């Protein structure tokens, strides 16, 4: 990772969420709503970054698009969470600091 | 809220 966020790609990826929870940042960087996104989610992985039980992570649609229309991407940002190999969510709420924290602690429950 | 960009 870089200060807990790690990049992952169509080579990385099946391996990184095999096990554990993720939290998982599908985006485009020319999209103003994944762009101006981005400053807190490297917020949300740095508070996370010496955490194993959940991991923050982050794909570029514009480098690994047949990933994010596998995992049925259709805009961005998509955040999902994965466990254990499974996308279970998706994210749809408020993109502050503060209530993706709690969704992360709903989450790990 | 869940505003986005169309893929």
């Amino acid at each position: 990772s870089h200060m807990g966020l790690y990049e992952l790609s169509a080579s990385n990826f099946e391996l990184h969420v095999a096990q554990g929870d993720h939290f998982i940042k599908f985006f485009a960087p020319w999209c103003g709503h994944a762009k101006a996104l981005a400053p807190t989610w490297e917020q949300l992985a740095l508070g996370l970054e010496h955490s194993e039980t959940v991991k923050i992570g982050k794909v570029d649609c514009t480098q690994h698009y047949e990933l994010c229309s596998g995992n049925q991407v259709r805009g961005y940002p998509t955040l999902l969470w994965f466990r254990d190999g499974k996308k279970v969510d998706q994210y749809k709420g408020k993109r502050d600091l503060e209530s993706l924290r709690e969704y992360v602690e709903s989450q790990l429950q | 809220h869940g505003e986005v960009c169309p893929a």
